[PDB]
RNA sequence: AUUUGUGGGUGGUGGUGCAU
């Protein structure tokens, strides 16, 4: 039970977050973040009810001051919240510039977020227009190469999802590091993704949708020098198995034309 | 008149903003006056108190200990290419006439 | 120990008729 003191304090802070766009922050907000609760002052605080500019202050603030993991935990929880409720209230599932610009902020962020922001959003399961607009943000703002590798093998080794294939297709599409464990894992994905002639799969032989024909094109195009002479004809392999028209010919002349590790 | 009601419809809407904005600042300030030490002094007062992250990392190492990157830009069509390639020429003759004359 | 000297991408968090 927090103090009468306290849970006046928190509410009075949210509730001049909530009216406040523009201006100066307060004292209150400049010294929560030098604190050691500062998730206790949160949930005092209640930030599911703060503005857009107010959570990009905020989410800039503790990208600058607060630590590693605490900074991930509240980026995750107030950032998947917020992106939440955001795509909840605009009826074409749109997204904020100052979330926007608070997403950038968290991304800067770089152990805030692939292991905590990014990681629960597809274990949280978004939807396709989320996946898209987390697409868009991976394509403007680039992370360290070394986290867009991490969240690009990470996403091979999971699952198949429409999160977890438009977040291979923007790590396709941004090109960072892809070493021989990731190029082993995009392998082993595309292994699962393909269909085994004992025991089959729902992923080895459902359909695979258009931003996944795309990741693969992107990767053939992009990745063929990383991938070696039996990787290239397994992917060979798969675009004979579940290939396409149109993108599937370029897929498999790049598989063909292809260097080799 | 109708001009005249639209300047004082303005007028009006932007002293009420004014006036909002106005509390709400007074109202920030009474909170850095007294509710930041109240809650620094509860925040000091109080207390607060992983396969995903060894992927990322072993993915990280690896990335790090060797990399290979061949990211080819995509190859236009040979018209285009000699079109473009005609382009330049001309607008280097162009220039080049421009030159000698003027 | 993120940033520096050099190359380098650059129009659609687009309006859009109409048929489905």
């Amino acid at each position: 039970a927090l103090p009468e003191k306290v849970i006046k304090a928190y509410t009075t802070v949210g509730s001049i977050l909530k009216t406040w766009t523009h201006g100066k922050l307060p004292k209150l907000f400049k010294v929560i973040p030098s604190l050691r609760n500062w998730q206790d002052v949160i949930y005092v605080t209640n930030p599911e009810e703060w503005s857009p500019h107010v959570v990009y202050e905020a989410t800039k603030l503790f990208v600058s001051n607060l630590t590693a993991k605490e900074s991930q935990k509240f980026i995750n929880l107030i950032l998947l919240e917020r992106f939440r409720d955001n795509i909840e209230t605009s009826e074409d599932h749109s997204l904020n510039y100052h979330i926007y610009r608070a997403v950038k902020k968290s991304l800067y962020k770089p152990s805030a977020f692939f292991k905590g922001f990014l990681f629960p959003l597809v274990e949280t399961g978004c939807n396709v227009r989320e996946a898209t607009i987390a697409g868009s943000v991976l394509a403007k703002v680039s992370v360290p190469a070394l986290h867009s590798s991490a969240a690009l093998s990470y996403l091979l080794r999971l699952p198949f999802s429409p999160p977890t294939t438009v977040f291979i297709k923007i790590l396709l599409d941004k090109k960072y590091a892809l070493p021989y464990q990731t190029v082993d894992d995009c392998v082993y994905y595309f292994m699962r993704f393909r269909i085994l002639d004992g025991s089959n799969g729902e992923d080895a032989t459902r359909v695979l949708p258009v931003i996944w024909h795309k990741a693969f094109l992107t990767f053939a195009q992009r990745y063929k020098n990383d991938i070696t002479q039996d990787q290239r004809d397994f992917l060979l392999e798969t675009v004979r198995q579940r290939g396409h028209k149109d993108i599937g010919p370029e897929i498999r002349r790049e598989l063909l034309a292809g260097a080799s590790r | 008149k109708k001009t005249k009601a639209e300047v004082m419809k303005e007028v009006i809407a932007k002293s009420k903003f004014y006036k909002q904005e106005r509390q709400k600042a007074q109202g920030i300030m009474e909170d850095q006056i007294d509710n930041l030490d109240d809650n620094f002094e509860d925040v000091m007062s109080e207390l607060m108190m992983t396969d995903l992250d060894k992927e990322y990392d072993i993915k990280v190492k690896e990335l790090q200990l060797d990399k290979r990157a061949a990211p080819s830009d995509r190859t236009k069509t040979e018209e285009e290419k000699n079109a473009e390639a005609e382009e330049k020429k001309r607008e280097l003759e162009q220039q080049r006439l421009d030159r000698m004359n003027g």
